């Protein structure tokens, strides 16, 4: 930059790698500054000594220079392969000189007399018959693209065979680090091309954010929501790969719980820090809290692109449908995001269309009167939605929230409250809607009416429920069963038993007590007082309170205890109506 | 629930509850709102200390309970609270229960003229732990022990 | 390499220091709090001794004004003495304040890094993808165009696709050549081996019958689960190398039974 | 009912593993011999087409199948209950 003759012994800055399988040998060649006699005796004759720092002492007032080999033990790295390591080199102020070891201590210095290099270094590794492998076209390739795909010079390889008699293959250093540049002068297509080379994609990303920190810790990085979940993003017995962190543009680190929780996995990226304290080996960072610092920088990055990706309506349905999954489950894990995190929830719901709505759009719906909000539990949209259980709440023109995927069953847990609002299951004992007086009358006529319909009803079915009372939510059903405030919902019930793995010597405490609801409205109802109140002993009675009671635990979502016996009830009614005149 | 533990399962609760107390203060946290409903059990009496949670006096220290300075939290503040906790283990019955009156609790137990009835403890109760409930809710706070102190004197006390 | 002003982080949140019987969503909300009121309480006890000394620094300096005036002047017997009193008393206040604000500066320096002390913000851009949207073409010109784009600069390469016939080498072109996971590639192998047939060359016809086998497995693959073709992987060679393996059997019949 | 129950569902991949369902006759039980009488006496005969359904919706919780909607099901139920009754 400021003595351009420098470079008049060679104009250009370049990286060849050459391996010979005839020879067992691998050659590494640069045209960067080489080394006088003075530099070979000292920097490769001393342990713990770098000609690196020293040069870069010798710079003034922030040079723009940031090179990687501080320590000073590296070069000896050559032994873990080699038999036998040469360097050849030259300076501009200087002979051609060969160094020369087999690491027995001792090493010699020797003036050279072969083919002149311009200038720069040439290494030549004399390779171990156990460690051949290094001569093969696969794995320099696989070393090079793994370790320094981001070193920033061109990095060419030769082989014998392609038709051509050597490949000089450029392509181990083709993209480029995009990070480095201003993002203003980066366009789509630039991000496009990265990320494809990033992550072996077919597609583009969905977004992208690109941001810096500054202070202490330094680093840039670039994170990408892909438009697709990965076919096995969820599996757990995959290491991911999905963050990579750089220092000075080398690879350091992978398949890391520590740089993003596990609930963000499905996001690609680099991470590219200026400064680090690297462990000897530099596999590794010897501060590991460090690592933590980091992660709590990425995560409120992350949810901001979220958040700025739901204002485009047409992106956040692609987004949603490919990894809700993913949001439902930082509700549950993490207790300092779960407030934005449930911003970023949508739902389908009673009032709605077959379009989603937040829970946001749920309170600003919401009608003066009603003091929470309303959900719904289940195997499919089409199940709650003709439920018993809504049929009272969608009559008073309540909006209900329908919560139809196994994991809803998890964040519901968690989640207690929106906006201050609770949320509140119409599945439990002891909902409410908004009262009327009227109403209430007529429920103390009503309790008073079926009191002793309720006391024959215990007797009955007195082993498998709880309490039978007046329902407050039903109409067009004669009964639902609805589980106790505390302890499992039947839907979670039904989860918990498919667990392969689970133990469940705890579920005598875990499954909710069962409460049984009339409506006194109803024709069968109100006929089976009038029967019951004729003979409290009819054995018809207790038939008929048990395949009514059978048929509403059926439709309410709990397994019959053995079905048998339930379809051979119904076996019966069918001839009955079937016209079999042998009874038998 | 009124449920009821066997005097060995109650000291295993008694020591769990210690052993995350020692720990809190270790890392110089003080608790503060130490409460019997702010601590939960698990599968296998699992306890879980959190502020996950009349109660708005009761558990606190005399001198807390008066607003006697600005809030004087220290370790002997918990420490009185887990003594109370240790006496409602070893009772089954809160302290001061033939009592209710929300200013005579502010000036009987402020003002230093009533200890909780130690005589309502259980008579399976280790002499050591009846001492223990004692130490626990001294009224000076340089009179009572600190964690490391209690739990040594729980183990030695279950073994 | 000095890593010493490294060594004292605190992460509030930190996971992997937490005790089995402290609430663990709780252990995290006690010492977030933690750490913020202590850097407000120390604050509060560093700008009380700024307001401190701020005072004595004004009362020391005008009160040697005023020594200054009344030394020089009548009463200055007895007014040197107390103005000089005044500013020797202010600045052994002066001398106070200052230690105390160098030992809370001390006290600063032996504080451990957080979150907030370690960095702030730089760039800051995100941006969305609006640009792919749906478009159509007419597929009897997409065939040809196809043809010339790829199938005439790939059909010396069919002997650099798989010719071992029960596991193969390029296996890995699912990444290398992706773009061409398609039927325009098995139509390839059914419209170009028809000289085969004519010339009766088995070995090209068997060995090429592995991979239009494979055409078919990925392409039906991705049919049958209703996905991308280019979204298949070597573990699905793999998965249907378990157990019984193939039915290319029959194939090598087919390679005479469908002329 | 295990796959559908699993909470990282990866419901994409869903719809491809759902078993086609098969319909077994006892040629020897007494309610599908009188079916097989009135599917030959009248085909357009509306009771059979209420006895197939009735029957197959009962088959489907025998053999551990939900039911796609169960509110349909207790209907029946509800109006055999009201005529054996005489309630309508
Ligand atoms: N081709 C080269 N041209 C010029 N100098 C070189 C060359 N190769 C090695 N060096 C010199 O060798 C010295 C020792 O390098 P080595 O890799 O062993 O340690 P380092 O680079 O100083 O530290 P590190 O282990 O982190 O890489 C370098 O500092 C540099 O002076
Ligand atoms: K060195
Ligand atoms: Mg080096």
């Amino acid at each position: 930059l400021t003595d351009p003759s420098k470079l008049d012994s060679g104009k250009e800055l370049k990286i060849d790698i050459i391996p010979n399988p005839q020879e067992r040998t691998l050659t590494l060649v640069d045209t960067g500054i080489g080394m006088t006699k003075a530099d070979l005796i000292n920097n490769l004759g001393t342990i713990a000594k770098s000609g690196t720092k020293a040069f870069m002492e010798a710079l003034q007032a922030g040079a723009d220079i940031s090179m990687i080999g501080q320590f000073g033990v590296g070069f000896y790295s050559a032994y873990l392969v080699a038999e036998k390591v040469v360097v050849i080199t030259k300076h501009n102020d200087d002979e051609q000189y060969a160094w020369e070891s087999s690491a027995g201590g001792s090493f010699t210095v020797r003036a050279d007399h072969g083919e002149p290099i311009g200038r720069g270094t040439k290494v030549i590794l004399h390779l171990k018959e156990d460690q051949t492998e290094y001569l093969e076209e696969r794995r320099v390739k696989e070393v090079v693209k793994k370790h320094s795909q981001f070193i920033g010079y061109p990095i060419t390889l030769y082989l014998e065979k392609e038709k051509e008699k050597y490949i000089d293959q450029e392509e181990l250093n083709k993209t480029k680090p995009i990070w480095t540049r201003n993002p203003d002068d980066i366009t789509q297509e630039e991000y496009g091309e990265f990320y494809k080379s990033l992550t072996n994609d077919w597609e583009d990303h969905l977004a992208v954010k690109h941001f810096s920190v500054e202070g202490q810790l330094e680093f840039r990085a670039l994170l990408f929501i892909p438009r697709r979940a990965p076919f096995d993003l969820f599996e757990n017995k995959k290491k991911k790969n999905n963050i990579k962190l750089y220092v000075r543009r080398v690879f350091i680190m992978d398949s890391c719980d520590e740089l993003i929780p596990e609930y963000l996995n499905f996001i690609r990226g680099v991470v590219d820090s200026e400064d680090l304290p690297l462990n000897i080996s530099r596999e590794m960072l010897q501060q590991s809290k460090i690592l933590k610092v980091i992660r709590k920088n990425i995560v409120k990055k992350c949810l901001e692109l979220f958040s700025e990706l739901a204002e485009d309506k047409e992106n956040y349905k692609k987004f949603y449908e490919a990894f809700s999954k993913n949001l439902k489950l930082g509700i549950h894990e993490d207790s300092t995001n779960r407030r934005r995190l449930s911003e970023l929830l949508r739902y389908h719901t009673s009032q709605s269309g077959d379009e989603m709505t937040s829970l946001s759009e749920y309170v600003s719906r919401m009608k003066e009167t009603q003091k929470s909000i309303y959900y719904i539990t289940g195997e499919s949209k089409e199940q709650v939605a003709n439920s018993a259980f809504v049929e009272r709440v969608r009559k008073r023109g309540f909006e209900v929230v329908y919560m139809t995927e196994p994991i809803d069953e998890y964040c519901v847990q968690q989640l207690k409250e929106f906006d201050g609002k609770s949320l509140v299951s119409v599945t439990k004992e002891g909902l409410e809607l908004p009262e009327d007086e009227e109403e209430k009358k007529k429920m103390e006529e009503s309790k008073a009416k079926f009191e002793n319909l309720c006391k024959l009803m215990k007797e009955i079915l007195d082993k498998k429920v709880e309490k039978v009372t007046i329902s407050n939510r039903l109409v067009s059903s004669p009964c639902c069963i609805v589980t106790s405030t505390y302890g499992w919902t039947a839907n979670m019930e039904r989860i918990m038993k498919a667990q392969a793995l689970r133990d469940n010597s705890t579920m005598g405490y875990m499954m909710a007590k069962k409460h049984l609801e009339i409506n006194p409205d109803h024709p069968i109802v109100e006929t089976l007082r009038q029967k019951a109140e004729a003979d409290k002993n009819d054995k018809a009675v207790k038939d008929l309170v048990v395949l009514l009671f059978e048929t509403a635990l059926l439709s309410s979502g709990f397994s019959l205890e053995d079905p048998q016996t339930h379809s051979n009830r119904i076996y019966r009614m069918i001839k009955l109506g079937l016209g079999i005149d042998e009874d038998e | 629930q009124e449920t009821k533990f066997q005097m060995f399962q109650l000291i295993d609760i008694a020591r769990q509850t210690a052993q995350g107390m020692d720990y809190l203060h270790a890392k110089n946290i003080i608790h503060r709102d130490m409460k019997s409903n702010n601590i939960f059990l698990h599968e296998g009496l699992t306890v879980k200390i959190g502020d996950f949670g009349t109660g708005s006096v009761l558990w606190m220290a005399p001198e807390v309970i008066r607003m006697q300075d600005n809030n004087p939290f220290s370790f002997q503040s918990d420490v009185y609270s887990y003594g109370i906790v240790l006496y409602e283990l070893m009772t089954g019955e809160l302290p001061y229960s033939h009592i209710n009156n929300r200013d005579q609790i502010i000036f009987m137990v402020g003002r230093g003229y009533a200890s909780p009835d130690l005589s309502k403890l259980y008579k399976n109760c280790p002499k050591a732990m009846k001492r223990l409930v004692a130490d626990c809710v001294k009224k000076v706070k340089e009179e009572r022990p600190l964690f490391p102190q209690i739990l040594s004197s729980i183990e030695l006390l279950q073994h | 390499v000095d890593y010493s002003v490294w060594d004292h982080i605190e992460v509030s949140d930190d996971e992997d220091e937490t005790h089995p019987n402290i609430d663990t969503a709780s252990l995290f909300r006690w010492r977030h709090q933690a750490r913020v009121e202590r850097m407000e309480q120390f604050q509060k006890e560093k700008e009380e001794l700024d307001r401190g000394c701020r005072e004595c620094k004004r009362k020391v300096a005008e009160c040697q004004r005023k020594l200054k005036e009344l030394e020089v002047a009548e009463g200055g017997k007895a007014e040197l003495e107390r103005l000089q009193a005044e500013a020797q008393q202010l600045r052994k206040e002066e001398r106070s304040w200052e230690q105390k604000l160098e030992e809370m500066r001390k006290k600063e320096k032996s504080m451990p890094w957080n979150v907030d002390t370690l960095s702030k913000d730089g760039f800051s851009k995100s941006m969305v993808n609006t640009k792919p949207e749906k478009t159509e073409e007419d597929s009897e010109e997409v065939r040809e165009q196809k043809h010339k784009t790829f199938v005439e600069k790939y059909e010396k390469q069919i002997k650099h696709f798989g010719m071992l016939r029960r596991w193969d080498d390029s296996q890995k072109y699912l990444s290398d050549n992706v773009h061409l996971v398609c039927e325009e590639t098995a139509n390839y192998l059914v419209i170009w081996c028809i000289d085969l047939e004519v010339e009766e060359k088995c070995a090209l016809m068997e060995q090429v019958a592995h991979q239009t086998i494979v055409m078919q497995f990925i392409l039906e693959l991705a049919k049958s689960l209703k996905v991308d073709p280019r979204a298949c992987f070597r573990q699905f060679f793999t998965k249907i190398k378990t157990a019984d393996r193939q039915y290319m059997e029959g194939f090598n019949d087919e390679l005479e039974a469908f002329k």
